[PDB]
């Protein structure tokens, strides 16, 4: 199996953990859910 | 540190800051914190040749040995390190002029660090029951 | 209306129900070191922010005025608590717990400046606990900015940057200590802050004026205390869930908090030029281009500043209007009951108590709660003897054992028709009852 | 952090192939000959085969060039049992 | 606003520029809904916003509060009534 | 516009934290107006 | 064209700050009518 899909200049959210491995991202322009959480910078947005 | 991996050695905040870094000789691990900045809260009266300093939430260990040595008197306080006013915190005033917070005052005859009650209680010695 | 009279539900029983609400009387006092956030510690910038003027000395200008107002306010609500507080001085909290069956001790810290800080109640202490940021917070968090911790606390970074917030000028623990005497002033002789009456007889004369016969209220004095005290006790157990109060002092806490970031964040931000650092712009460019690009720091930095003021006089505004309202209801809800309807929280309000909060007071107001209604046939007037018009005070007529009684509007219990419970008119208004045999 | 990037909710191509003598021309034209436009990002399975019980590493080579011809640098990773050889030479690549 | 009529709003080029007007969470259909729950619960038993007691019995108390006797005011209840209700029709017309 | 930082960030915080202190008015008069109110179920707007 | 554009930038976000001031003293004003109203619909309306 060899997966491939392009590459793009493209704005995402990256959490980094304790350790500074990034366990969790978003891509910003994806969907509206992708927005919010790229606007509040949080992977799991308040109720609103 | 243990976060630094092969191809690792600087440590950033997300502001894009420099807070940390591995130096790349001695591989040792140091952590940069922003040299202290503050302010000095100076209660000055107008019959007075002198100000009273009050280095806010700062001990005086910390003000002798990294700012500035002074050969005014000092006393550490609740809100930080004092100079030049004599630690009175027994004593109360119901006006104060220099209001430094936290129910403390700067009162001037030498300066005198006092607490500050604007209000008392009216007591009577009438029975209870 | 059948015939002259109408249905009405009237409470056969009830019980006191209390309810909290947080006025907003105070806020952290913000100050800002203009010229060390604009510019931080270098020259250049230095140079060119003293070309603007009085920029930063109108900004320090500004805020001085607005803090030096938060803490005038503060001494007109200590000034409003202490209004008319006398005291015995044979008065120890460590022995008088509770008169009239009534328990205060939760509600009562130590009386005298012997006991230092520890004039908070233990209602007060249970509020204080759930906020870390009150006065005494934020002076420990900037405490250990210099205590060699490897922890970034954000608090260090804004003060570092100029953005420190500054303790008002009497303590929690001193505004705490004015609550709790002002509540002792209303349980002991004088009883200067309870109409100079018992704690218990305030409390069942202004159940009485809600339309509760005297009877009831003094064969039930124990009734009526137990369920004060569980009122009490049930404000208190409503902090220890989601609570409206608890939410709004953590509310003025989270904004300031987030006005703090918001402005420590204005740093960051590059204004259209190559870096938002001083110190890149000063390690890349000349002179001449450096001027350049810290004037767009500047401006972009000093616009962030004016913004920041412009919302700090709002704020603080809608503060003034806070402390006004929270020393009004001190006034006419804890020292006295003013004739207001629902000023005093909602419902048939018997009586408010004052407790001290971060930035603000919390008011418990204890309201008349009829628990079981019965539904009775009621007349507004009668006309009797010589058409002699009568009307009932705070009350109704109602026929009982075949006979005309009057019985409160609050609470179902017929007593005899007297000029006790009733207005006289010379004439009987069209359409009251036909009563020629009453009196 | 603005960098080259996948675009999240696209779909993967799986582009490997598999034969045993036959090729097909068919596999060396378009969708499998792919622009390379800015980039790719892949996700390879380790088709991890074993003989006498010994694991090996098995998975497709991927070359990224232009044109494919020796007046031209190619790029080519393939692995060898657990080494990725990474080349960029003039290769003179085979029509299949 | 994605209509087809020429007379541009002023509203709708506002509104494609960024700034709009959001409704109010509560309807004013809800809020006169409150009003007129309000209003009614004066006049009829069991009187929750007018002491308890009946609407014109209120007025009376009320205008006896100020210095008038009993006597005149409910020998003239129908004067009060009419002066009130022409008092209403006064303010509705006032509107025009 | 994005290099310019949070700026249209804070305009937007600040008109939502208008329009939630006008909400949170508005359900406080609506609380005032039905605060203590009580009415019959024979209650008409035809007849009564 | 940058020049250009950030001079229309900085000239429109003075403008939505001017705003946005404007606005958060209009709804001071609006909370203390909206307190008044409330204060004369339970002194006024619900009782005298
Ligand atoms: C992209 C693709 O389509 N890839 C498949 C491949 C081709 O479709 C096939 O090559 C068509 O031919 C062309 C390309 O022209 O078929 C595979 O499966 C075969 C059956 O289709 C497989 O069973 C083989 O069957 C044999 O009869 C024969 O020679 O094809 C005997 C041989 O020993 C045996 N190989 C073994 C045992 O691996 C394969 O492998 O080749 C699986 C691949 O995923
Ligand atoms: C600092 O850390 C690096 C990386 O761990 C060390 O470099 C490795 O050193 C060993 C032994 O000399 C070599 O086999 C590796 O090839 C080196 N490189 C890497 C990337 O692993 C280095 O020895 C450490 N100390 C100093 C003084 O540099
Ligand atoms: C500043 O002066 C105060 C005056 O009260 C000192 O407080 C002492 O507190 C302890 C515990 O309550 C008492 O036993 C002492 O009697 C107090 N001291 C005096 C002189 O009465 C406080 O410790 C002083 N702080 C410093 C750093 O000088
Ligand atoms: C009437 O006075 C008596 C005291 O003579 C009060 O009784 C005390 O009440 C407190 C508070 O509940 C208790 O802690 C004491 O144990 C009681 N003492 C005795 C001797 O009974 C009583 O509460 C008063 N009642 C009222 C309504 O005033
Ligand atoms: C300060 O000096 C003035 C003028 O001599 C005098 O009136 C005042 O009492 C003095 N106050 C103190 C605290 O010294
Ligand atoms: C009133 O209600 C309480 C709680 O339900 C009950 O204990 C008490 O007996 C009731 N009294 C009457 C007179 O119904
Ligand atoms: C201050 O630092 C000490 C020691 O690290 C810690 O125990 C204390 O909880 C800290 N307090 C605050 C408010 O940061």
């Amino acid at each position: 199996q060899y997966w491939v899909t392009p590459l793009s200049k493209r704005q995402y959210l990256l959490k980094f953990d304790n350790r500074g491995v990034i366990t969790n991202a978003v891509d910003c322009s994806s969907s509206f859910f992708s927005e919010i959480q790229c606007k509040t910078k949080s992977l799991l947005p308040n109720t609103g | 540190a243990v976060y630094y991996n092969s191809w690792q050695n600087l440590l950033y905040d997300s502001n894009g800051n420099i807070i940390g870094f591995k130096d790349f000789v001695t591989n040792k691990t140091y952590n940069i914190f922003p040299c202290y900045a503050g302010r000095v809260s100076a209660a000055f009266h107008q019959n007075a040749s002198s100000l009273a300093l009050l280095y806010r939430n700062l001990k005086c260990s910390y003000v002798l040995n990294n700012i500035s040595l002074t050969t005014q008197p000092y006393f550490d306080s609740y809100l930080g390190c004092v100079f030049n006013a004599d630690n009175l915190t027994d004593y109360s005033v119901s006006s104060c002029a220099l209001r430094m917070g936290s129910g403390f005052c700067v009162d001037y005859n030498s300066y005198r660090f006092v607490t500050f009650e604007p209000f008392n209680v009216s007591f009577v010695n009438d029975s209870i029951e | 209306s059948v015939g002259g009279l109408y249905e009405i539900k009237i409470p056969t029983n009830f019980t006191i129900v209390g309810q909290e609400e947080f006025i907003q009387t105070n806020s952290p006092k913000v100050t800002i070191d203009c010229s060390l956030f604009v510019c931080s510690n270098y020259a250049a910038c230095h140079d060119l922010l003293s070309e603007y003027g009085t920029f930063c000395d109108n900004i320090n200008s500004i805020l001085d005025e607005v803090n030096g107002l938060l803490d005038t306010t503060q001494l007109h609500v200590a000034d409003t608590l202490m209004q008319g507080v006398t005291l015995s001085s044979n008065l120890n909290t460590n022995l008088h717990f509770d008169v009239d069956n009534i328990n205060f001790k939760s509600l009562v810290g130590c009386l005298g400046p012997h006991c230092g800080s520890s004039s908070r109640s233990f209602f007060e202490d249970l509020l204080f606990d759930k906020v870390k940021l009150s006065d005494v917070g934020f002076v420990e968090a900037y405490n250990n900015c210099t205590g060699g911790s490897e922890i970034r606390d954000l608090l260090c970074v804004q003060s570092f940057n100029g953005i420190k917030v500054l303790p008002p000028i009497l303590s929690e623990s001193q505004i705490s200590g004015y609550t709790t005497a002002a509540t002792v002033a209303a349980m002991f002789p004088p009883w200067s802050a309870a109409a100079g009456i018992p704690f218990s007889l305030n409390v069942q004369y202004r159940i009485n004026g809600l339309g509760v016969t005297m009877d009831v209220l003094n064969k039930n004095q124990k009734l009526i205390a137990t369920a004060f005290n569980n009122a009490l006790l049930s404000i208190q157990n409503g902090f220890s869930a989601p609570n409206s109060a608890l939410a709004k002092i953590q509310s003025v806490v989270n904004s300031n908090a987030q006005a703090l970031n918001s402005l420590l964040q204005q740093l960051f931000n590059k204004f259209g030029a190559i870096s938002s650092s001083l110190q890149e712009i000063l390690s890349r460019l000349d002179p001449p281009e450096a001027q350049v690009q810290i004037d767009r720091l500047i401006n972009g930095r000093l616009t962030a500043l004016n913004a920041y003021v412009s919302q700090q006089l709002s704020d603080i505004s809608l503060v003034k209007f806070g402390a006004a309202l929270a020393m009004e209801k001190v006034n006419e809800c804890v020292k006295s009951q003013s004739p207001r309807i629902n000023f005093c929280g909602n419902g048939n309000h018997i009586l408010s108590l004052v407790q001290n909060a971060p930035y603000g007071l919390l008011f418990m107001h204890f309201s008349y709660k009829p628990i079981s209604f019965k539904t009775v046939l009621v007349s507004p007037g009668l006309c009797i003897s010589g058409d002699v018009g009568i009307a009932p005070k705070q009350g109704y007529f109602i026929k009982h054992n075949d006979h005309w009684m009057f019985t409160g509007s609050s609470y179902y219990y017929p007593e005899p028709i007297s000029d006790k419970n009733v207005v006289f008119m010379n004439t009987c208004s069209v359409n009251f009852t036909k009563a020629p045999l009453v009196y | 952090f603005t960098g080259y990037f996948p675009k999240s909710g696209a779909n993967f191509r799986d582009l490997s192939l598999k034969g045993t003598t036959y090729l097909s021309t068919l596999w060396y034209q378009k969708p499998f000959l792919s622009d390379f436009n800015n980039g790719i990002f892949s996700r390879v399975k380790n088709t991890k085969l074993y003989v006498n019980k010994t694991l090996y590493s098995e998975f497709s080579t991927i070359v990224i060039g232009s044109v494919f011809i020796n007046n031209s640098y190619t790029i080519v990773v393939q692995p060898h049992n657990g080494v990725l050889e990474i080349t960029a030479c003039q290769y003179t690549m085979c029509e299949y």
